[PDB]
RNA sequence: GUGCUCGCUUCGGCAGCACAUAUACUAAAAUUGGAACGAUACAGAGAAGAUUAGCAUGGCCCCUGCGCAAGGAUGACACGCAAAUUCGUGAAGCGUU
RNA sequence: GUAAGAGCCUAGCAUGUAGAACUGGUUACCU
C-alpha cells in the first residue's frame, strides 16, 4: 500500500497541476568517487563532494516538447516454453467431420 | 520515455579541477542531442574562468556506448569513441534513420530499465578484452582547454563594447579549411568520419610496432638494452608462458640476447606480447629481429 | 500579445485580431484554411473576456 | 525527399532483431552474396514468373 | 586480472561511487571558495591514507599564505586598482556610486591592426564556400585541328 | 479510449458478440484441427441472422 | 477491403497512461478531476469485518 | 564602503578591529537545420447497374475541439498473380537389372 | 465540378550546442 500510494500521488498530480504552486529547496550533498583515480584529476583526492541544488522551475511556461510521437510496439520478453502434453492423434474421419 | 536519473555520469576533464562542485539539475531540461527525447539537465561550473558545462545525452546513451554525458569520450581511457571501437569491434550497430533510431532506442531503454543499471550493457564482455594501442595514445593529464569560453563573436567584428568585461574569449578562432573543424555531435557519438579520431589512428599505426619473420622458421630474437644490472634466471621465469622454450643465447658485452623458440608463432606471440612494452627489473628490454 | 502569439504560432497568418478583440480573416478562405481557422469556446471565451475588460 | 519513413529500408534493416545466439560459435561463418550480372537481368527475372 | 579500472572500482552507477553527504553548508562554500580563490583546499575524501590532514591543490601557495579562507582577514594588502568616485547624488550626469568604472582599463576592445586583416581574411574564406555568385562563361576556346 | 456512447452502440454489439463466437470456436475445435475456418463460421453466424430476420 | 471485420483488437499499454502516464501529459479531462475523495467504510451496524467474522 | 578605535595622531595618510561573502540558459551574437497546407500544371467521393444516410475496425497518418462529446468525403489509408508445414493411384511405351 | 491527395514551386520556425591528441635508439668472434 505504501508502494501504491507514491504511484498514485505521481499520477494524480496531473489533475491539479498548479493550486498552490510548487516549492523546491531541499539542496543536498552527495560525496562521489570518480574511479578514475592515479591522481592528476581532482587535483590531487581521491573523492569530490557536489552540492545539488534543484533548478527553479517557471509557474508560467508551457511544457517544452512534443510528446505525441508514436513508435511501434517493440519486441515481447522471451517466449516461455509451452509444457503441452504429448498430443492425441488425430484421425481422418474426425478431421472430416 | 522521459530518461530521470539523478547525478549525472561524468569524467574527470569535464567535472573540473575544484573538488567542490555546486551544480543545478533540471528535470526534464533539454532533448538529448541523439535520442532526441528529453532527460535531466546538469548544469555546474568547473573552475573559474571555465564555460559552465551540462551534459548533451541521456543516462541510456551513455550507458549504451560506455561515454561521458559531455565530452562524449570513454569513461575509462577520454578517447573518441572511433578510436575505441577501432581498437574492439563494431558489433553495436546503433539505427541512424529515424523512425529505426527510436524504436532501437525504445527497446535498449526497456533493457536497460530491466537490469541492474552499473554495466555497458553490450560493451562489457568487449571491453574485458583491452589495451590495445588506445592504451599508448590515452592522454595522462586533464585536457582543461576544453573547458573554455567560445570566440566572442563581436571580437570577430572588432565590436566588442564590453572589452575586458566580456567572459567570451578574446582570440583566434581555427581556420575553416582543416579537417579538425566541422565535427558534428552524431559523428562523434555513432564513431562515423570523426576526424579527431581520424588522426589518433593515424598516429596509432605509424606507432612503432612488431615485424613478421622475414626469413622462414626463424625464432630468433635479437635483444637490445638487455643491460648489466639483471639475471638470465629471471628471463626464463619471464619466458616459460609461451611454450616450449629452446637455447638462450646470452651476450653481455653488446647488451644482446639471443632467444630461440620452438615454432616461429610463439616467437610471434612473444614480439607481440614484448615490442615496446615490457618493462622488467624497472628497465626497459628492447628486442628486434635479426 | 497572448492571443495572437497563439494565432502566429498556429500559422494563421489570415487571421487578424484587432485591438478591439474581434476576429477576422484578412481575406477569402478556401475549404482547408477555414477548418484548420476554427477556434473553440476557450480561444472566443478569454478574447471576449478581454473584451469586456479593455471597455 | 520529404517524408518520414521510407528511406530506412535500403539504409539498413528496418526494425532489426538481430538472432538469439548460443551453444554453438557463429561468428566465423558467413554467406556469399547474390551475383549481380547487370548485362541479362530484368525486373521480371528476380520476381520470377508469376 | 578480467576486469578493468572501471571494473576493479567499488562503482554504484558506471562512473563511482556516489553516495550522500551531509557536510555543513558554510565549511562546505568556505572550501569551495577557497580552492576557487585561491588554488588549495583541506581534502573532503574520508580516508585516502587515514593519517591527518593534507591539503589538495596549488599546495605551494597554501603555505605561503599560510591556508586562509575567504571569510579571513588576508596577509596581502597592496596594488589596488584606482577608479572615479563621485558619491554624492547632487550632481546629475555626473553620479556613479557603486557603477563607478576603474581609472585604467576602458570599453571597447578591437584586437590589433593585424588580427583584424586576418579575421576579414578569414571571413573572406567562409565566404568563397557560400558562394552565389557565377558570371556567364563566355572564355573563348580555340585552334586549328 | 473512446467511450461507447449513442450511436456506436449496435457497432459495438456487433463488434463483442463476433469477438465472443472467435473465443468460442477457437476453444470448441479438438486437439488436431487446422485452426483456420473462423472466418466461414463467423459468415454463417451472419446469415443465420439474416435468416432469422427473415424468417 | 475498406468494409471489414477486425479478427485482431487493439493492445493496451501503449497510451495516457500506460508505461510512463503517456510520458507525464499535462492534459486532462473534466471527468479526471477530484471528486469522491473520501472512501467510506462499513460502520459496525452495516455489515462490518469484525461483525461479519464471528457470526454463524 | 561605513563606523569604532582613550591607534599612531593630524585633521592629511596609514595600522588594527567589526559588519558586509560569490550573479549569470554567462550574447548586443556567429552559426546550424527544418517547415508551411497559398498559387502553378495533372488529377475527382465508399458499399458487386445508377444515386447515395451513415456507425465502426487497425495503426511508424493525422487535423479542428477543453473534451473520456462531436466533426473532418462514412476524415483519409485498406482493393490483395490473397498458395503455410505435408502426398499419392492406374494403364501404356521405351531403356535397364 | 469540389478544396484534398499527389506532386511541384517558393518559402522560414526552432537552435546559442558537444569537440579540436602534439615529441625518442648500439654490433660484434674461430676455419
Ligand atoms: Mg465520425
Ligand atoms: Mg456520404
Ligand atoms: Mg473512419
Ligand atoms: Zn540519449
Ligand atoms: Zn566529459
Ligand atoms: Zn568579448
Amino acid at each position: 500500500r505504501v508502494a501504491l500510494e507514491k504511484s498514485v500521488s505521481q499520477k494524480v498530480a496531473a489533475a491539479m497541476p498548479v493550486r498552490a504552486a510548487d516549492k523546491l529547496a531541499p539542496a543536498q550533498y552527495i560525496r562521489y568517487t570518480p574511479s578514475q583515480q592515479g591522481v592528476a584529476f581532482n587535483s590531487g583526492a581521491k573523492q569530490r563532494v557536489i552540492r545539488m541544488v534543484e533548478m527553479q522551475k517557471d509557474p508560467m511556461e508551457p511544457p517544452r516538447f512534443k510528446i505525441n510521437k508514436k513508435i511501434p510496439r517493440g519486441p515481447p520478453s522471451p517466449p516461455a516454453p509451452v509444457m503441452h502434453s504429448p498430443s492425441r492423434k488425430m484421425t481422418v474421419k474426425e478431421q472430416q467431420e | 520515455n522521459w530518461e530521470d536519473a539523478d547525478f549525472p555520469i561524468l569524467c574527470q576533464t569535464c567535472l573540473g579541477e575544484n573538488p567542490y562542485i555546486r551544480m543545478t539539475k533540471e528535470k526534464y531540461g533539454k532533448e538529448c542531442k541523439i535520442c532526441a527525447r528529453p532527460f535531466t539537465v546538469f548544469r555546474w561550473c568547473p573552475g573559474v574562468r571555465m564555460r559552465f558545462k551540462k551534459t548533451e545525452v541521456c543516462q541510456t546513451c551513455s550507458k549504451l556506448k560506455n561515454v561521458c554525458q559531455t565530452c562524449l569520450l570513454d569513461l575509462e581511457y577520454g578517447l573518441p569513441i572511433q578510436v575505441r571501437d577501432a581498437g574492439l569491434s563494431f558489433k553495436d550497430d546503433m539505427p541512424k534513420s529515424d523512425v529505426n533510431k527510436e524504436y532501437y532506442t525504445q527497446n535498449m531503454e526497456r533493457e536497460i530499465s530491466n537490469s541492474d543499471g552499473t554495466r555497458p550493457v553490450g560493451m562489457l564482455g568487449k571491453a574485458t578484452s583491452t589495451s590495445d594501442m588506445l592504451l599508448k595514445l590515452a592522454r595522462t593529464t586533464p585536457y582543461y582547454k576544453r573547458n573554455r569560453p567560445h570566440i566572442c563573436s563581436f571580437w570577430v567584428k572588432g565590436e566588442c563594447k564590453r572589452g575586458e568585461e566580456c567572459p567570451y574569449r578574446h582570440e583566434k578562432p581555427t581556420d575553416p579549411d582543416d579537417p579538425l573543424a566541422d565535427q558534428n555531435i552524431k559523428d562523434r557519438y555513432y564513431g562515423i568520419n570523426d576526424p579527431v579520431a581520424d588522426k589518433l589512428l593515424k598516429r596509432a599505426s605509424t606507432m612503432p610496432r612488431l615485424d613478421p619473420p622475414e626469413d622462414k622458421t626463424i625464432t630468433t630474437l635479437y635483444v637490445g638494452g638487455l643491460g648489466d644490472t639483471i639475471t638470465e634466471t629471471d628471463l626464463r621465469n619471464h619466458f616459460y608462458q609461451f611454450g616450449e622454450i629452446r637455447t638462450i643465447t646470452v651476450v653481455q658485452r653488446q647488451q644482446c640476447a639471443f632467444i630461440q623458440f620452438a615454432t616461429r608463432q610463439a616467437a610471434e606471440v612473444a614480439a607481440e606480447k614484448s615490442f615496446n612494452k615490457l618493462i622488467v627489473n624497472g628497465r626497459r628490454l628492447n628486442v628486434k629481429w635479426g | 500579445n497572448m492571443l495572437n502569439l497563439l494565432i502566429h504560432r498556429k500559422n494563421l497568418n489570415y487571421l487578424h485580431l484587432d485591438y478591439n478583440f474581434n476576429l477576422k480573416p484578412v481575406k477569402t478562405l478556401t475549404t482547408k484554411e477555414r477548418k484548420k481557422s476554427r477556434f473553440g469556446n476557450a480561444f472566443h471565451l478569454c478574447r471576449e473576456v478581454l473584451r469586456l475588460t479593455k471597455l | 525527399r520529404k517524408r518520414k519513413r521510407g528511406v530506412d529500408y535500403n539504409a539498413e534493416i528496418p526494425f532489426e532483431k538481430k538472432p538469439a545466439l548460443g551453444f554453438y560459435d557463429t561468428s566465423e561463418e558467413n554467406y556469399q552474396a547474390l551475383d549481380a550480372d547487370f548485362r541479362k537481368l530484368r525486373q521480371q527475372d528476380l520476381d520470377g514468373e508469376l | 586480472p578480467f576486469r578493468t579500472q572501471q571494473m576493479a572500482a567499488p562503482r554504484n552507477m558506471l562512473s563511482g561511487y556516489a553516495e550522500p553527504a551531509h557536510i555543513n553548508d558554510f565549511m562546505f562554500e568556505q572550501q569551495r571558495r577557497t580552492f576557487a580563490t585561491y588554488g588549495y583546499a583541506l581534502d573532503p575524501s574520508l580516508d585516502n591514507h587515514q593519517v591527518s590532514a593534507k591539503y589538495i591543490g596549488s599546495v605551494e601557495e597554501a603555505e605561503k599564505n599560510q591556508g586562509l579562507t575567504v571569510f579571513e582577514t588576508g596577509q596581502k594588502k597592496t596594488e589596488k586598482r584606482k577608479k572615479f568616485k563621485e558619491n554624492d547624488a547632487s550632481n546629475i550626469d555626473g553620479f556613479l556610486g557603486p557603477w563607478a568604472k576603474y581609472v585604467d582599463e576602458k570599453d571597447v576592445a578591437k584586437p590589433s591592426e593585424e588580427e583584424q586583416k586576418e579575421l576579414d581574411e578569414i571571413t573572406a574564406k567562409r565566404q568563397k564556400k557560400g558562394k552565389q555568385e557565377e558570371e556567364k562563361p563566355g572564355e573563348e576556346k580555340t585552334i586549328l585541328h | 479510449a473512446k467511450t461507447v456512447t449513442k450511436q456506436r452502440v449496435e457497432s459495438h454489439f456487433d463488434l463483442e458478440l463476433r469477438a465472443a463466437v472467435m473465443h468460442d470456436i477457437l476453444d470448441m475445435m479438438p486437439e488436431g484441427i487446422k485452426q483456420n475456418k473462423a472466418r466461414t463460421i463467423l459468415q454463417h453466424l451472419s446469415e443465420a441472422w439474416r435468416c432469422w430476420k427473415a424468417n | 477491403t475498406a468494409a471489414r471485420p477486425t479478427f485482431e483488437p487493439a493492445r493496451g499499454g501503449r497510451g495516457k497512461g500506460e508505461g510512463d502516464l503517456s510520458q507525464l501529459s499535462k492534459q486532462y479531462s473534466s471527468r479526471d478531476l477530484p471528486s469522491h475523495t473520501k472512501i467510506k467504510y462499513r460502520q459496525t451496524t452495516q455489515d462490518a469485518p469484525e461483525e461479519v467474522r464471528n457470526r454463524d
